[PDB]
């Protein structure tokens, strides 16, 4: 399920559209989105 | 039986002052040419007296030039039965406008005749009906001292929409005063001093309703009468706890330039400190220049606080409080 | 003109909610649906009948009530307005707080002076049931289509157990009202769309079954040469019945007198015990299920949680709180036990005052309007037999 | 000598905290926190019978009608008796007439002779100014005002062989300034509305105002309150209204405005505390406990403690209880409208500090509202208090000692009359249930003697015979009659419908009736899931329906089981609805009417949505 | 509500980490017959880190972890638009102590000057300064020189040493 991370108490958000940017436990501004399972790959040395 | 925390308006009590305040405008100016001769008319007669901010009552010293001649010409029959005829006359056409209560309702009062009724006796809608009846419940438990039972009524008090201010911190002691399980009573004031407190101007030009600048505010020139009992409750719950010095910076971090009492329990911040550092276990280095900065510190903030307002410590006294524990460390 | 619809849509969908409330918990059948949906329907059609060019249709609360009371009698049912104002000033069936909470969709476009009206702004008073019961008989013609029988026995079986007294009275007042009766049966209900005008002769048939239960008790009293009703017991009756108890009738009962600020006994809580302040409180928890500066609130309730911080009444709990409404009489009956003038009648006027109060507190009219209802029923038995 | 103070001001409100601490380390509560500890102090009366005689106002021009304090005559001073407890107050027909000892409770004395002096005006105050303690005695005169008049008398000679209380008079000042006075106080020293004046208490009976006054009227104040106080004596009148307290010494040109109270309190009530320095000042949502300065004579107020209740006619009185410590002031606020009191505790103690411990309320009586309480002196960790209480609409001056340790005229009036002629015409109904009750006696008693007979059981199959007889024509004429588009009685049968009672087969005459009808255009209601409503309990069953009212009139039946049986064949004959059309009744005609509404109103008629 | 700012947010919200100035006025009219008091907010100046007013003041390396911070967090630096820009420090002249310098560029300031003269760095004990210099004329006068507003300005010194005290010409 699409989510976040809040930054100051680390509640995982989910955010809609033509929401207030806060966290819904903190009020806090500033939020820092997270990773979903997705494929990538790399070399090595 | 008591007083109800309902910001409550209807119809006819927005006339029925409309109807009074408008009719005192004229009186006092029909005063304004007998004294002088030998668009809401509430925010018009307001521009006069001063809303007290402090206090219920503004409080006058009478210890002053505040002296007056006594005006011996007395207000008879005849220069008052001749002086309201004319608004009177003038005030028919609103009372056309007003209900059929309200014409009796001014012309009785204009004669004397204070009114019996309550104005919270009709409020009728079923949950303001609900906050009556447990207001008046509240108290019931707390004069017959029932606390653990007064707590629920409480609970169920803060929950329904429309309680005010006033009854969140007035009888917050059923935590402090329960201590069985509870949340120890300063917790509770912790969240009061938050996010009700502000440090607005009273505008003072707006007719207030439903809130009260005596005890609920916290706006600037009238610290909050909840902030202050956070102040002086939880140094008494360090003096209980025998973390100082938290307080001391939680005073030391606003700059309260308006009063004198809160310099005064930012004094006792240091006096109270001052004891167990003077008692060193003594029948010496660090222990002996130490308790001269909080013997130091309170001479210049009670020194402070005396140069506010009127603010009457016990100046001989408390000097003498502090002096005993020079002997004590010498 | 619109948005009187929007009005609509929802007026059935709250009253939808009042009666799947009574099938669903009450046991009432699922044919009382279907009766009151032609209830429903027939006034849709005079709304219909009226222009479209300034309707004002004319709906309160008051109606769906009144609408869901002639249900009750056409079906024959001992639910009566005792037992409806029981049902919802208690938080029972959705009468109260009915705008807020029913929709959830349907709500914003509405606009402020409807959605006012929607909810549960008062509860009705002085004959505004009953008028408008007056209103409903009269605009959609529940007589001469169905049977507007008031089943008087399903009436006043309640009224022997409101205030626990003998059943010789059941029949003492059946003879008084099989002597003073046009037409021996059928208590008629009253219709009007005539005009707003409250007619004076209380034609209510609820209404005037009460006056037969009050002049039967001060006459089966008054005069009884038989001597087999004593003082001495009415100083055990009146004694007995003006004592407070925790059942959930009275619990329930106690609601009552909270709601009606018009009348005395009204401030009467003063008078509360130990144990009816708890389950007081315990309702005020099914009032709140009907009733950015948010985490607040949320941080105010973390030190007061609503249940006790310790022992409260959850599982390791008692035997029994709080005993039946088949129990409590088993101590009224079982306490009044001896059975076999200017201070007699006095005696007499001790339940005058306060049997015709407590009445007049369970359905919602003053004492004016018990007034009418006295001097229509003595002042016409009288005329009758002289 | 405490802290924190403001010298205009100094507050203890509800339950909060003081506004102070010295921090003194003396190991005795280190603390000067002004709540002092103690237990609960619970209060309960001791109950006696003393003396005795526009709806939605009430006019503040009465003070009370009612004044009682041990005093001191002119007999009583040059001889060594001391201590005389009267007792006056105004009643009669008009209230234009004005009329003791205490032997363990206070009661009238037994030569009971009260000196019901009648005057020409109702009486609207009526006070004995009490005694400044720099005199020695107590002062022997009264002082009342009327509507058309003020008189003065003089308390002379009480007596011991006859306990008679003679007066002299004054003369009765009338109105040469034609406005109702409203405060007198001694401590003719008057406050008419709008200006006071110092008039002159005469020694002659046997026969004015002074020149020094003033003018108090405020343009704004549209009550009709005033109130007038001495300030400790030394010529310091302290004069009110509802809004402001104006100081004015008399003596000198010197005055002052104190108080200003219109903002959001405004002030109800002044009892002046016998106590010349601790004086108490009733303000709403406040009580003021504002004494005397001790250096400067002009005014100090105090710790002073919040008024919970939000009322528009409130009164107070105050009285004192010394003991060896301290002084305790108890604040006695009542109301013209409820029943219900309120009191405090301030420990006036020696160095002009004080206390308070909080507030607690008791109870009344059922028939009255308060208007006027009245302390008593007596003479002088169990806290005791005495007070007599006056109300309003009650005409029964009681007692009160607190210590530590409705058949309304609305319900005569409409019943029993009195006329001779209809004295006995409802009296033949009366017999007419006395005949027919006994008719019933032993018409059901037709029924006892039968026990599971096979007379009543032929007519019980005689019974439900004739139910499937007339169901049946009607379930046709329901067919017929089908296609209306546009009831339910059970009542049809005349016979007895009242001599068989045998509950447990009955059902299975009413189950048998509901076998009988398995097809459609007849269908019926339930009988044990909702009878519920009568009880407001389980019903299992109409076995057991009855097992519980017949447990119910045992006590108060005689013979216990005649009532009982014929009221639940009644409830059954009464919700006797087992004539509903069927199913396809409505189905044909809830859509038919939906059908004469266009398409704007069909989503309209929706149920079963959500 | 009013919360706590640590230094970890005005980074990220890429602002100053300000605070409120408080600075309370007067109004002294007719030698003081009326006095005012206003206590008015004047815009947020920054705060060092670890100053007194910084939120990590006393604060211990337990629990400047627990704020994103360093566990030896260094301070000094200020927050200006999220930028770290700390104040570079100076070589001033040693104040209280007069100097005797020669420098040619004393001769660039006119005839009869010289390359000869006396510069004292005064302070105030609020950290001000203010640099006193005497020149020397080569005809035996002697002047004094400052710089008040943004100029420079010259006068004898038997103004300024008749003009402290009383003194005659012999003392
Ligand atoms: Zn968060």
């Amino acid at each position: 399920t699409l989510k976040y991370i809040c930054a100051e108490c680390s509640s995982k958000l989910s955010l809609s559209r033509t929401d207030a940017v806060r966290c819904k436990d903190c009020g806090h501004r500033i939020l820092l989105k997270a990773r979903t399972k997705r494929l990538v790959q790399f070399e090595a040395r | 039986m008591f007083e109800v925390p309902i910001t409550l308006t209807n119809r006819k009590f927005a006339q029925r002052r409309k109807l009074k305040y408008q009719y005192i405008n004229y009186i006092s100016r029909r005063f304004d040419r007998i004294s002088k001769k030998s668009s809401d008319e509430e925010r018009k007669f307001w521009k006069k007296y001063e809303k007290p901010e402090k206090s219920f009552e503004i409080w006058r010293t009478v210890s002053s030039q505040n002296k007056q001649p006594i005006n011996k010409q007395k207000m008879t029959y005849h220069n008052f039965k001749k002086i309201e005829k004319i608004p009177l006359r003038k005030m028919e056409i609103p009372l056309l406008h007003c209900t059929k209560e309200n014409k009796l309702y001014f012309q009785s009062i204009s004669r004397g005749l204070e009114p019996l009724k309550t104005s919270t006796s009709e409020v009728r809608n079923y949950r303001t009906r609900h906050i009556v009846t447990l207001t008046d419940l509240l108290h019931l438990n707390v004069s017959r001292h029932n606390w653990s039972l007064a707590y629920k009524i409480f609970a169920t008090l803060i929950r329904i929409p429309g309680v005010q201010i006033k009854s969140l911190w007035g009888i917050g002691v059923e935590i402090l005063d329960n201590l069985s399980n509870s949340s120890s009573g300063l917790d509770f004031l912790q969240w009061m001093c938050q996010i009700y407190s502000s440090k607005s101007r009273f505008v003072q030009n707006i007719n207030y309703r439903s809130i009260v600048p005596p005890f609920q505010t916290g706006s600037r020139t009238h610290t909050a009468k909840f902030a202050i009992t956070y102040l002086w409750s939880s140094l008494i719950n360090c003096q209980k706890s025998m973390l100082i010095d938290k307080i001391s910076e939680w005073v030391l971090t606003p700059p309260f330039m308006e009063d004198a009492e809160v310099w005064f329990i930012y004094a006792s911040c240091h006096l109270l400190k001052a004891d167990t550092l003077s008692r060193q276990f003594v029948n010496r280095d660090i222990k002996i220049n130490q308790v001269i900065k909080h013997i130091h510190y309170v001479r210049t903030f009670l020194k402070i606080c005396l140069d506010k307002g009127g603010f009457a410590v016990p100046s001989r006294l408390i000097e003498n409080q502090l002096k005993s524990f020079e002997s004590r460390l010498y | 003109h619109e948005a009187k619809l929007l009005f609509l849509k929802s007026f059935q969908f709250i009253l939808k909610r009042q009666i799947r409330w009574l099938i669903t918990e009450m046991r009432f059948p699922k044919e009382f649906e279907h009766v009151a949906k032609i209830i429903w329907l027939k006034i849709l059609k005079t709304i219909n009948d009226q222009p479209q060019e300034e309707l004002k249709l004319q709906l309160h609360m008051t109606s769906t009530i009144s609408i869901l009371y002639l249900a009750s009698t056409h079906l024959s049912l001992p639910v009566y307005t005792c037992d409806y104002i029981k049902w919802i000033c208690t938080a029972k069936m959705p009468y109260f707080q009915a705008s807020e909470i029913l929709p959830k969709s349907w709500r914003i476009q509405l606009p402020n002076y409807y959605v006012s009206i929607l909810e549960g702004s008062i509860s009705p008073f002085n004959g505004q049931l009953y008028n408008k019961i007056a209103l409903t008989c009269g605009m959609i013609h529940f007589k001469e289509f169905f049977n507007s029988e008031i089943s008087c026995q399903g009436l006043l079986l309640k009224l022997v157990m409101q205030c626990a007294l003998p059943p010789e009275f059941y029949f003492y007042t059946k003879q008084v009202i099989e002597f003073e009766e046009t037409d021996i049966r059928n208590l008629t209900l009253w219709e009007r769309t005539d005009e707003r005008h409250t007619g004076r002769v209380s034609n209510h048939a609820e209404l005037r079954v009460l006056s037969y239960f009050m002049l039967t008790i001060n006459w089966m009293l008054s005069f009884d040469r038989d001597r087999q009703y004593p003082l001495k017991w009415i100083l055990s009756l009146t004694e007995s019945l003006t004592q407070r108890t925790t059942t959930s009738e009275s619990i329930g009962r106690n609601i009552v007198k909270v709601v009606y600020p018009d009348k005395p006994t009204s401030s009467d809580y003063f008078q509360w015990s130990e144990e009816e302040t708890l389950e007081f409180l315990k309702w005020m928890e099914k009032q709140f299920l009907p009733t950015d500066q948010k985490i607040a609130r949320r941080k105010l309730y973390k030190i007061f949680p609503l249940d006790r911080e310790a022992n409260h009444d959850g599982e390791f709990n008692d035997s029994t709180h709080q005993l039946t409404f088949i129990e409590d009489l088993q101590e009224r009956y079982a306490k009044q036990t001896p059975f076999f003038p200017p201070a007699r009648k006095e005696a007499i006027g001790r339940l005058l005052t306060h049997i015709a109060s407590q009445l007049l507190v369970d359905f919602a009219i003053s004492k004016e309007q018990l007034k009418d209802c006295i001097s229509r029923i003595k002042n016409a038995c009288l005329h009758r037999m002289n | 000598l405490g802290v924190g103070v403001q010298g205009a001001s100094l507050y203890c409100p509800q339950e909060n905290y003081t506004t102070k601490k010295q921090e003194k380390p003396q190991w005795l509560r280190p603390v000067d926190d002004t709540l002092a500890e103690d237990a609960l102090d619970l209060h309960i009366v001791v109950k006696s019978l003393l003396c005795d005689t526009d709806a939605f106002f009430w006019d503040p021009t009465v003070a009370n009608r009612l004044d009682s304090q041990y005093i001191q005559t002119a007999s009583d001073l040059r001889n060594y008796r001391d201590g005389t407890e009267i007792i006056a107050y105004a009643s009669g027909k008009t209230g234009s007439v004005l009329n003791l000892t205490r032997q363990n409770t206070l009661h009238l004395n037994r030569h009971n002779n009260v000196t019901s002096i009648e005057l020409h005006s109702p009486i609207k105050s009526i006070k004995i100014p009490g005694a400044s303690e720099s005199i020695g005695r107590r002062s022997n005169l009264v002082g009342i005002i009327t509507e058309n008049s003020f008189q003065i008398f003089r308390i002379e000679s009480v007596h011991s062989r006859s306990c008679d209380v003679m007066v002299s008079s004054s003369e009765p000042l009338y109105f040469v300034e034609i406005d109702d006075l409203q405060v007198v106080d001694f401590a003719a020293i008057i406050d008419i509305k709008g200006n006071w004046s110092i008039g002159r208490i005469p020694k002659n009976f046997n026969n004015l105002i002074d020149n020094l006054h003033g003018t108090i009227f405020d343009p704004e104040e549209l009550s009709s309150w005033k109130r007038i106080e001495w300030f400790s004596h030394f010529q310091k009148i302290l004069v009110f209204d509802r809004s402001k307290m104006i100081e004015i010494d008399f003596m000198n040109n010197w005055q002052t405005e104190v108080v200003q109270a219109k903002a959001w309190s405004n002030i109800r009530d002044y009892k002046r505390i016998d106590d010349k320095n601790g004086i108490l000042l009733t303000s709403r949502e406040i009580i003021i406990v504002g004494a005397s300065e001790s250096n400067d004579p002009v005014r100090r107020i105090s710790w002073k403690h919040d008024l919970d209740p939000d009322d528009t006619t409130l009164r107070i009185t105050v009285q004192k209880v010394k003991k060896p410590d301290h002084i305790l002031l108890v604040a006695f606020v009542y109301s013209m409208r409820h029943k219900r009191i309120y009191m405090h505790v301030f420990s006036h103690r020696k160095a002009n500090l004080f206390q308070s411990l909080g507030c607690s309320t008791v109870l009344e009586i059922p028939g009255g509202t308060p208007t006027g309480i009245e302390t008593i002196l007596t003479l002088d960790f169990e806290l005791v208090v005495d007070f007599l209480v006056k109300l309003r609409n009650s005409s029964e001056v009681y007692y009160y000692a607190l210590s530590n340790t409705v058949d309304h005229p609305e319900w005569a009036s409409l019943f029993n009359n009195a006329d001779e002629r209809e004295k006995e015409s409802i009296g033949a109904l009366v017999s007419q249930i006395k005949l027919k009750e006994r008719e019933r006696i032993s018409r059901v008693q037709n029924l006892i003697e039968h026990e599971n007979s096979h007379d009543e059981d032929k007519y019980l199959q005689d019974l439900g015979y004739r139910l499937s007889i007339a169901t049946n024509e009607l379930l046709e004429s329901w067919q017929k009659t089908k296609d209306e588009s546009i009831h339910s009685k059970l009542k049809n049968l005349l016979e007895n419908s009242d001599s068989f009672a045998s509950i447990p087969e009955f059902s299975s005459l009413l189950d048998q009736f509901f076998q009988y009808y398995q097809d459609q255009d007849v269908t019926f209601i339930g009988f044990e899931k909702l009878l519920h409503l009568f009880l407001h309990e389980d019903v299992p069953g109409l076995d057991i329906f009855y097992n519980k009212l017949l447990q119910c009139w045992v006590l108060v039946s005689p013979q216990a089981e005649l009532l009982t049986k014929e009221i639940v064949k009644d409830i059954i004959w009464s919700l006797a609805r087992l004539e509903k059309p069927s199913l396809f009744e409505p189905i044909q005609n809830e859509i038919s009417r939906s059908l004469s509404g266009p398409y704007q109103d069909i989503i309209s008629s929706w149920d079963m949505d959500d | 509500v009013e919360r706590k700012v640590y230094p970890s947010e005005s980074r990220q919200r890429l602002t100053s980490y300000r605070g409120k100035l408080l600075l309370k006025l007067k109004w002294s009219v007719n030698n003081g017959e009326e006095n005012l008091f206003e206590v008015r907010d004047c815009g947020g100046l920054p705060v060092m880190l670890q100053s007194n007013r910084c939120h990590l003041n006393k604060m211990s390396p337990y629990e400047l972890v627990q704020h994103k911070e360093e566990s030896d967090e260094i301070g000094g630096y200020f927050i200006v638009n999220g930028i770290e820009k700390l104040i570079r420090m100076l070589i001033v002249q040693r104040r209280n102590h007069p100097m005797a310098i020669i420098r040619p560029s004393f001769a660039n300031r006119g005839a009869s000057y010289s390359h000869y003269g006396i510069q004292i760095r005064s302070v105030r004990p609020d950290q001000t300064s203010q640099t006193n210099v005497l020149h020397y004329l080569n005809d035996g006068q002697v002047t004094f020189r400052f710089s008040w507003r943004k100029n420079e300005y010259l006068v004898p010194v038997v103004m300024i040493l008749k003009a402290l005290c009383h003194t005659s010409d012999r003392e």
